[PDB]
């Protein structure tokens, strides 16, 4: 640039409101609707009131069935791989652990293939504990990994529910939930927010000089665009004020918004659209040429 | 929805009709005072003249007062004037 | 993302097609609270009078406006701006059409620069509101080095 | 003020020019950068315009208050406001006038038919060139004739008079000006009809369309050339700087400057001398300036030092050359607007929104001012200026006193149709996302992830008030396009009621139906608390619903409490309970149709509401949700797999031993995997009806919400096959699914067609408005004014039947749609008077379907109304269900109504892509039931052999009952045997019908003489023998195996009387000459008697099909867009006998024998193109003969005017009725007629035969000259049909038409013609920014009111009138 | 924008980006990599008789199609034996079963 130039950069702390939209890993993108309190939220019996609710009817058409087994994968995650690095792994660290975690286990999980607490040491534990450390929040690869029978018979073996569904409890009722629910712990993710993203208010700005275009920039924002698409909109209805003053009295015309607005600060109404901007310039562009354009009377 | 939509509607030949009196009756409430109705049981909050027309009173023509000479609407703004005591711009 | 509770159910009419329902507890929590930068660069061109000049004499406006701004124009780091606050602060010359013959005298007794330039600085967007963490510096050798460098 | 009648567009006059322009430019002086006051005398001044200031004056000698009407002694000059400067204009007086390059490059050259002369040639010769062409004088003999330079004559006298020889524009006024108009309209009409010449009649016939034109009402040819420039107003074109050193100027302001310039120094070349080659030079720099106003880039386009972008001129703003075409129409920025993310408003209604609250401090700006004066919250309305303008809390109280009843508008970007934008009230809610009714969800095409509506704010209280009553959504219920209602309960608030209203059933034995018997109450009631009977059962005995709920509570109860709940709460808050009570899945949208028919209006508006709370309500407390255990597996799916595996490995054993071939072997493991999906997707269907009917993904599918019966195959059970994206389906299916776990080679098959649905949007979203485009603009003047009209002319007859989307489908078109005249054919219901028939109505018509063959019915494309259209023909369609009211656009909601479907549309290929179908035909028609054997269009007939065979192909055979309903169908081919006649009675399980699926014989139909024809042994003829007869016969040669000089030779066996004169076909006037085919079988003698059914000839091998269809997106466009199908197929130019001429395997042919001519009359047949004709009975004119499409074009000119309007409406619903879309005739016949608006009369009645104009300015002159009186005229004409991209335009107004790229030669049309240009239309209202005649612009809706007071008071006044 | 078959494990057929481009971008698949002169290779595990080595080979897209290559959902317990004599294998866009 030229004579120096002061780039500030402005920070704003994007708290989740209406209108964020966000979507897990397998296709399911939604926005928020209403950030409904956790009071009327429903909860499970033992508190933990739900965080995010999605709605089942987005399975039916939208094929994705994946998503609900990872619901199933996270829920029983604290008794499925987890369980080996979230029970084993915190019974050498602290002792008052180690007494609750051999006898808990094998309560839980009577599978030969799994570690024995009670038959394994604190050292056998340590090494078998080792071989899947990578993979803490268990391992899933892509169109390889888990199965309809290995998943089901991982859900036995830790807490807590059965075959999937839990019976919770509604949040405004407070009664028992007819027919368990599949619940869990989701992955999800929140989407960026573009520069379209930021309200867009305009009332009264600046005006171009060829036309009499209302136009935005930095401080003024760009109003919206009335395409032809919307024109025919107004143009069925019976409605005919509406859509006259539509592309007059609101942008072109330049004698319109001028007295509508002294008169709609009085507390009356603005005066009957008189002659847009638009039938002045068109007009103007056909006198100069060899036709001419005159309006008439009854 | 409205209030009796269906009623107003049946009310007039037209349905294009219809919203020609509620708006021109619109005006007319806000410039020369105020309405028909009003003391018993009347709208409540805040509120508008569709009320008014599903009520029997109002009376909507093609030219229902008009002048002998001349086509001057404007006798019917005139009586309107000396009658309603509030007063706009 | 982030692992929370999720509980699959038609709730009352909001998750209708794509919606998604969220407790309060995460708006009382920073869990999805991200971070944001917007850059509003502030450019001065030559003027039918004369270069413009980048300082914090700026009329036209409030105290608390060139209060964050230093003796240069430029708004410290760490400032609590909001919409309406001068983060840039550059100004330009009017022009003999818009001059008055009030001004015009004081102009060749009390100075050139006394009632030349007008308003013209760098705002803030109305509706957003935050804080400044970066702030730019240039200073041409060809235009002097003044109190900004 | 008054309404505005009509506009009148015509040429100006220089007199007319200097009468609303005042004073003269002279010199191009603008304003100066300092001062804003006028310099001198030119496109700025006081006294030629008006001042800049207040009440200052130029000089300085009196500005005080003092003077305000009298002016200055020295310099008198009345000071006024600036606005004056505005509409105040200005002319330039131009010393010789140029021309319009408009009436010049336009290939219908205004000056080039009506004057004589080249009409592109001479034109690019004498404008620009030096080429001299002499106007008039009594110099020179040539009036007419023109010359160059040395065929430039000159007097050789001692002294004569001066010579008015000029070049340019100046020289084409004396010219235009020496031609007589009636003097070359009288020779016109003669020359064209007397004259038998053919050079001669095609050259005046074409310079006459617009010679009368100026004889008319409409002006001169004289007002063409522009003598006077009128100037651009001045605040219209201002100078002031943009940012730094840029300006921002208008193009125009560049080039006025040059035009004057060009002007001052020609007038000194005229008063005294005028040489050829020194006034030339002088106008050729003059003309070149003017041109830049006028168009850039015809010729020569003007560049910007270093910018090759030609100057943005005059017309190029309106046509848009650079592209700005497509940024005009593309929206112009409202200032009071906005857009934010959507969402879903559950307690929301539709008489209601929900807004942000920060967004409504902004737009909402100017309502708050005229409110904060009251309260004590600003002072002044100045003062206020500076605090309500952004951020302050101090208005959100004072700012909601004004939302208390001001409704706005929302809109989404892609605007389909009229439900875009409708009417809400606005609702502060926090947050930044928009709440969108749930319901309102279905008129809007969209979802939420992202997509964005917008926001605006009405400012008046007229379009305030208009926008509560007839653009709020709760009021249009219904869509414009049929009458089945868009917005309606879909997923989450049908899958409440749904669960609600359910029967659990486990173990049961002994049949408990409590319900009407008496012992089963009492022994069924005891065994509740016993171990037999469950409670989840069926069992109903309590008192009433309120009291049984109460006991459902404690445990006792289940079922039987929520059908009971649902059928008091919801009539709670609406009466009427005999209609409230059937909801379903089906009928969740009969609903909001059937209540508001019955009912009203206002009573569906809080019916909507409460389906809407306790829909989502019982959504939770039941809780649908769905789980991966939930996809229950059919415990069929292991055995059908396995069977399948096993059955694989069979066949390709069978193929290296030597059992099958290469034919069987491909169509068995492709059929074993294309049901095996089929039937484990079965097995769950019917495994959880009985075993579980509270299966949450199952109930989901069931009812309405979202779900198919192939989304849930792939999932459940087996996704059955993926084809390539071309279109060959893979021979290898895919066994795995998503449940289990998916292969990389499974997931990569049906990525192929995964690829296409999203890759087909992708090219929609970006612009949606173009397909809806092409019909908008051409519709657009199609407005209600009915009176009484009537018209029971060019009734159009509705086939009892469709025409045929497949082969012999089923269906009627009847919809709301008033009847012609009094038709009886139901034995208790009647249609008396025109009365508009009711939906109930169409389906008594195809009831007795097999009386009525055609439906008398008043249509769209006939009527008496030129600009609009009368009620009754129309219908019932228009925002609401009862009739149509008057002023309303049904030409902008029937084209909405047909883009909007056109989204969902398969995209190939513009051009039509293709297809893949297989033709098969069985000898063998078996009925099932019992009734008798209905026949249309068949002649039966009794042969020699003893066999009724029939003489027609395509025959209606379907099993009509004693109640007359389509049971069967068949399709049967041309020789084949009926065991029964028509009307005969038949059994069940009866043959009817028996063929040979090998041979077509060729039999005549009428009797006497056998005669050989064109048959020479050697030529055509040779003794051959079968292979299955063995009789050694003569039979014909191919034609490729025909000598040299038999290439024209066509065998046939003409049949000829006694008396030896030809035999004439029942029915027609075609002679009985059945052509003998290439290896044909002739087993019968010369001269013998024959009889009507007798065989001739033989076909021995049947072939033709394969490929065929179009349907989709393509054909929409190719239908409105009359083009070339992709598999055109011949129709037939005369309606007569038919009868194929060959049979080889290489070409076939079909000849017509009309009466004089046969053999000319030869019909090329490929193998492509499947025989849809038979050799018999007489085809109709315009038929068809092929299995393909047809040409709107050709047809047209055959058959007559009810096929067009009939086939152009048909073929193109069988594509939305293909996806499920409705669409009703009435929206789609008001565009047809557009096409059709424009014909050519053969007999002339006031204008010549060749003119190509409307068609409702000729059924008036018809009508009034035939119905009425004064000798009636026969002003018939024939039918003309064009495209929509080429009927409009060249439309009757000017504005309408200039919506293409073609607004050259319109904007002549439109003015050498004088045409008077009355506004009808909306499209064409808005442009110019008058009131749309729909509202209210209707000149009908002129209405004042009224209070009591008020009338005794005008009273008053009368009674004062009384004198004394 | 048509994946075609003989794009595997070359180039993810579903990596195209949603919006007003559907199939006209796609990014690159994992394993894939452009080798030298444009022809992309993805490696292959060199499997003899019924041992398999943990060495690894770029094939190229024409030379794929010259030799069988087995699958990677198919059972194996480590690196030196095979689960089952038949197993289901793929060629160069068929599928049949080929033995260890
Ligand atoms: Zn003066
Ligand atoms: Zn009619």
């Amino acid at each position: 640039g030229v004579l120096k130039i002061v780039k500030v950069y402005l920070a704003v702390k994007r708290r989740i409101q209406p209108g964020d939209k966000m979507a897990g890993r397998h296709g399911n993108k939604g926005v928020i609707s209403k950030i409904n309190p956790i009071e009327d939220m429903p909860y499970d019996e033992n508190g933990t009131p739900v965080d995010i609710v999605l709605n089942p009817l987005g399975v039916p058409s939208r094929m994705n069935i994946g998503q609900i087994l990872e619901t199933h994968l996270g829920m029983a995650a604290k008794g499925i791989g987890d369980k080996i690095n979230a029970m084993l792994k915190q019974q050498q660290e602290v002792a008052k652990l180690r007494e609750f975690i051999q006898r808990a286990y094998d309560l839980g999980a009577d599978v030969r293939q799994k570690v024995d607490l009670s038959t394994f040491s604190d050292e056998e534990v340590m090494r078998l504990a080792e071989n899947l450390r990578k993979g803490m929040p268990i391992a899933t690869p892509v169109f390889d990994g888990a199965k309809e029978a290995e998943i089901k018979e991982l859900l036995k073996l830790g807490d807590l529910p059965t075959s999937g569904q839990i019976r919770l409890y509604d949040g405004r009722t407070g009664e028992q939930f007819e027919r368990p629910v599949t619940v869990g712990y989701m992955y999800m993710l929140k989407l960026n927010h573009l520069v379209d993203d930021k309200m867009h208010a305009r009332s009264t700005g600046s005006y171009s000089l060829v036309t009499q275009q209302p136009l935005g920039g930095k401080a003024q924002f760009g109003g919206q665009r009335f395409g032809e698409m919307e024109v025919w909109a107004l143009e069925a209805y019976g409605a005919a004020y509406t859509l006259q003053e539509m592309l007059t009295v609101k942008s072109d015309d330049v004698n319109g918004r001028t007295k509508m607005y002294k008169n709609i600060v009085d507390g009356n109404h603005q005066m009957e659209p008189g002659m847009p901007e638009s039938f002045n310039v068109l007009l103007k562009e056909i006198r100069s040429l060899g036709i001419n354009i005159e309006l008439e009377d009854e | 929805a409205r209030v009796t939509v269906q009623d107003a509607v049946e009310k007039i030949g037209n349905r294009f009709d219809l919203v020609l009196v509620a708006a021109r009756r619109a005006r007319q409430m806000q410039v020369g005072g105020k309405d028909p109705l009003v003391p018993e049981e009347n709208d409540k909050t805040t509120v508008i003249a569709l009320r008014e027309i599903e009520e029997g009173l109002i009376n909507n023509q093609i030219l229902d007062v008009r002048e002998r000479q001349e086509q001057q609407e404007q006798e019917a703004a005139e009586l309107q004037a000396v009658t309603a005591i509030a007063e706009g711009r | 993302g982030q692992n929370m509770r999720v509980a699959f159910m038609p709730w009352n009419g909001y998750n209708f097609e794509d919606s998604i329902l969220v407790s309060e507890r995460v708006v009382q929590e920073d869990r999805f609270t991200t971070i944001h930068i917007q850059e509003l660069a502030c450019v001065s061109r030559d003027t039918k009078l004369g270069p413009e000049e980048i300082t914090a004499d700026i009329p036209n406006v409030g105290e608390a406006a060139l209060s964050k701004l230093d003796e240069s124009g430029i708004v410290y780091i760490g400032a609590e701006v909001t919409g309406g606050d001068i983060l840039v602060g550059k100004v330009t010359p009017k022009g003999e059409t818009q001059l008055t013959p009030e001004e015009k005298l004081l102009r060749a007794i009390f100075g050139e620069k006394a009632s030349d330039v007008k308003d013209s600085s760098l705002r803030v967007p109305n509706g957003v509101s935050g804080t400044v963490i970066d702030v730019q510096v240039f200073t041409r050798d060809g235009v002097e080095k003044d109190k900004r460098a | 003020t008054e309404e505005f009648d009509a506009i009148k567009i015509a040429l100006a006059s220089p007199d007319m020019i200097r009468s609303w322009s005042f004073g003269e430019v002279k010199k191009p002086e603008t304003i100066n950068y300092r001062t804003f006051k006028p310099e001198r005398d030119g496109l700025f001044c006081a006294r030629i315009f008006g001042p800049v200031k207040d009440y200052e004056c130029l000089c300085g000698k009196y500005k005080r208050l003092k003077h305000r009407g009298v002016i200055c002694e020295k310099c008198g000059v009345e000071v006024t406001q600036t606005k004056v400067r505005r509409e105040r204009m200005g002319h330039i007086e131009l010393a010789s006038p140029t021309a319009h390059i408009w009436f010049l490059k336009s290939l219908p050259s205004r000056i080039g038919l009506l004057l004589d002369m080249p009409l592109r040639d001479i034109e690019r010769v004498l404008y620009f060139e030096s080429y001299v062409v002499i106007e008039g004088g009594m110099t020179n003999l040539e009036r007419q004739q023109i010359l160059t330079e040395e065929q430039y004559l000159d007097a050789l006298e001692e002294f004569g008079d001066e010579f008015d020889a000029k070049m340019g524009a100046e020289a084409i006024q004396a010219l235009l000006k020496s031609m007589d108009l009636e003097q070359e309209c009288e020779q016109l009409r003669e020359e064209l009809n007397e004259t038998n010449s053919e050079t001669k009649r095609k050259k005046l016939t074409k310079r006459i369309k617009l010679l009368e034109a100026f004889v008319q009402s409409g002006n001169k040819p004289e007002w063409m050339i522009l003598t006077v420039l009128p100037v651009l107003p001045p605040d219209l074109r201002p100078l002031v700087p943009l940012d730094g050193g840029r300006f921002a100027t208008s193009d125009l302001n560049d080039l006025y400057r040059r035009v004057i310039n060009r002007n001052n120094r020609l007038k000194r070349l005229l008063d005294l001398a005028a040489p050829d080659i020194i006034v030339r030079n002088e106008k050729r720099m003059l003309q070149e300036a003017v041109d830049a106003l006028l168009d850039n880039g015809r010729r020569g386009r003007a560049i910007t030092g270093s910018n090759k972008r030609p100057l943005k001129s005059l017309a190029d703003m309106i046509k848009g050359k650079q592209g700005r075409f497509r940024q005009n129409l593309l929206g112009k920025r409202v200032d009071y607007s906005g857009r934010s993310v959507i969402t879903v408003g559950p307690y929301l209604r539709l008489h209601q929104c929900g807004l942000p609250k920060k967004m409504a401090l902004e737009l909402f700006k100017p309502f708050i001012y005229g409110k904060l004066e009251l309260r004590g919250l600003a002072t002044t309305i100045k003062a206020a200026k500076k605090m309500v303008e952004r951020e302050e809390a101090v208005v959100w109280d004072i700012l909601d006193e004004v939302i208390r009843e001001h409704p706005v508008l929302l809109n989404r970007a892609p605007t389909l149709h009229r439900l875009g934008i409708q009417a809400f009230e606005p609702v502060l809610i926090e947050g930044k996302a928009i709440q969108l009714h749930p319901l309102v969800c279905a008129a809007y095409n969209a979802d939420f992830d992202g997509d964005q509506m917008a926001v605006h704010v009405p400012l008046t209280l007229e379009a305030q008030l208009e926008a509560r009553a007839l653009m709020m959504s709760t009021n249009n219920i219904l869509s414009p396009a049929n009458g089945e209602p868009i917005i309606v309960p879909s997923q989450d608030v049908v899958l409440g009621l749904y669960y609600m209203t359910r029967d659990c059933v486990n173990a049961k034995g002994e049949g408990m139906v409590l319900t009407g018997p008496k012992e089963a109450e009492r022994l069924y009631r005891s065994g509740l608390a016993s171990l037999h009977a469950r409670v989840k059962v069926r069992i109903t005995e309590y008192e009433k619903d309120a009291n049984g709920e109460l006991v459902a509570k404690t445990s006792l109860k289940d079922t039987t409490v929520g059908r009971a709940i649902l059928w008091m709460i919801v009539p709670k808050g609406l009466p009427y309970s005999i209609v409230n009570q059937a909801l379903g899945k089906k009928a969740i949208s009969k609903m909001l149709n059937t209540c508001y028919r019955i009912l009203g209006l206002k009573p569906t508006v809080i019916f909507a509401d409460q389906i809407m709370y306790t829909g989502f309500a019982y959504a939770a407390r039941s809780g649908a949700s769905v789980g991966i255990d939930d996809m229950v597996i059919p415990e069929k799916k292991h055995e059908i797999i396995s069977e399948a595996e096993a059955e694989v490995a069979e066949i390709q054993e069978q193929f290296q031993s030597g059992l099958v071939t290469a034919g069987e072997r491909y169509n068995k493991v492709i059929d074993i995997w294309a049901a095996a999906n089929d039937r484990v997707s079965k097995a769950m269907m019917d495994n959880l009806q009985t075993e579980v009917s509270f299966n949450s993904i199952y109930m989901m599918a069931d009812s309405g919400a979202r779900g198919s019966a192939a989304q849930i195959r792939q999932l459940a059970g087996m996704r059955g096959l993926m084809a390539k994206p071309d279109g060959s389906i893979i021979e290898t299916p895919i066994t795995a699914n998503f449940r289990e776990g998916l292969n990389v080679l499974q997931y990569f098959i049906s990525t192929h067609g995964a690829r296409k649905g999203l890759a087909d949007t992708a090219l929609k979203t970006a612009n949606s408005g173009y397909l809806t485009r092409r019909l908008v603009d051409v519709a657009q003047d199609l407005v209600v004014t009915e009176d009484d009209c009537g018209t029971h002319e060019g009734i159009m007859m509705t086939p009892v039947i469709e025409g045929g989307d497949v082969k012999e489908p089923l269906r009627d078109r009847v919809l709301g749609r008033v009847t012609a005249e009094d038709v009886l054919k139901p034995g208790t219901a009647d249609i008396l008077v025109p009365r508009n028939t009711l939906l109930h109505e169409q389906w008594c018509d195809l009831l007795e379907e097999n009386s009525v063959d055609a439906v008398k019915v008043r249509s769209v494309v006939s009527c008496d109304t030129d600009f609009g259209v009368c009620a009754h023909c129309y219908g019932r369609d228009l925002a609401r269900g009862h009739i149509i009211n008057k002023g309303e656009a049904i030409g902008v909601i029937a084209a909405q109504s047909i883009g909007e479907p056109g989204t969902q549309l398969t995209m190939r290929t513009f051009h039509i892509g293709g297809a893949a179908s297989r033709a098969a035909a069985e000898s063998s028609i078996q009925v099932k039931n019992k009734g008798s054997i209905k026949l249309s269009n068949v002649k039966s007939v009794v042969n020699s052999s003893g066999k009724l065979v029939i003489t027609s192909r395509n025959t209606e055979l379907k099993l009509i009952d004693e109640f007359g309903r389509t049971k069967e169908s068949y399709k049967v081919p041309y020789g084949a045997v009926l065991a029964k006649g028509d009307g005969e009675q038949v059994a069940g399980g009866e043959t009817v019908a028996n063929w040979d699926p090998h041979t077509m014989p060729v039999i005549t139909e009428v009797s006497g003489f056998v005669r050989f024809t064109d048959m020479i042994d050697g030529q055509t003829i040779t003794r051959q023998t079968d292979e299955l007869t063995g009789l050694s016969s003569l039979v014909v040669l191919d034609s490729a195996e025909r000598t040299a000089g038999g290439k024209d030779l066509r065998p046939a066996l003409k049949i000829v009387d006694a008396q030896g004169n030809d035999v004439l076909i029942p029915g027609t006037d075609m002679p009985a000459q059945y052509f003998l085919p290439g290896k044909a079988i002739v087993q019968l003698e010369d001269g013998v008697q024959i009889s009507s059914g007798d065989t001739l000839a033989r076909i021995p091998q049947e072939s033709g099909g394969t490929k065929d269809i179009t349907g989709g997106l393509p054909r929409v466009a190719d239908l409105f867009e009359a083009r070339r199908p992709k598999e055109p197929a011949i129709l037939a130019e005369i309606s007569g006998i038919v009868s194929f001429g060959k049979e080889t395997k290489g070409k076939r042919r079909l000849v017509i024998t009309p009466v004089d001519g046969s053999d000319p009359y030869e019909e090329m047949i490929p193998k492509w193109r499947q025989l849809n004709v038979f050799e018999g009975e007489r085809v109709e004119r315009g038929d068809v003969i092929s299995d393909g499409p047809e040409a709107p074009h050709d047809i047209l000119r055959l058959r007559g005017v009810h096929a067009v309007t009939r086939y152009i409406v048909n073929e193109v619903q069988d594509v939305y009725r293909l996806q499920g879309v409705k669409i009703n005739d009435k929206h789609i016949e008001v565009i047809v007629r557009q096409m059709l608006r424009k014909a050519t009369i053969v007999n002339a009645g006031s204008s010549d035969f060749l003119e190509g104009e409307q068609v409702e300015y000729s059924r008036v002159k018809i009508a009034n000259r035939e119905l009425e009186a004064n000798g009636k005229v026969g002003a018939t004409y024939s039918r003309d049909l064009l495209g929509i991209t080429k009927a409009s335009l060249a439309t009757e107004s000017f504005i309408s038409a200039a919506s293409f790229q073609e607004t050259t030669r319109v904007l002549t049309e439109a003015a050498v013609a004088g045409k008077r240009d009355e506004l009808r239309g909306l499209k064409e209202n808005v442009i110019v920014g008058r009131l749309i005649p729909a509202g209210t612009g209707y000149a009908y809706h002129q209405d004042r009111m009224r209070r009591r007071a008020a009338g005794e008071a005008p009273a008053a006044p009368q009674v004062t009138a009384e004198d004394a | 924008r048509d994946v075609h078959p003989t794009h595997y494990g070359r180039v993810c057929p579903i990596e195209t980006p949603e919006g007003p481009n559907i199939g006209l971008i796609n990014s690159l698949s994992v394993y894939a990599q452009t080798n030298e002169y444009g022809f992309l290779e993805t490696p292959y595990r060199k499997v003899t008789d019924g041992v398999v080595t943990d060495e690894i080979h770029y094939l190229s897209a024409i030379e794929e199609g010259n030799y069988v290559i087995a699958q990677a959902n198919s059972n194996l317990d480590e690196e030196g034996h095979f689960v089952e004599d038949l197993v289901t294998c793929r060629s160069k866009g068929e599928s049949s079963l080929f033995s260890r």
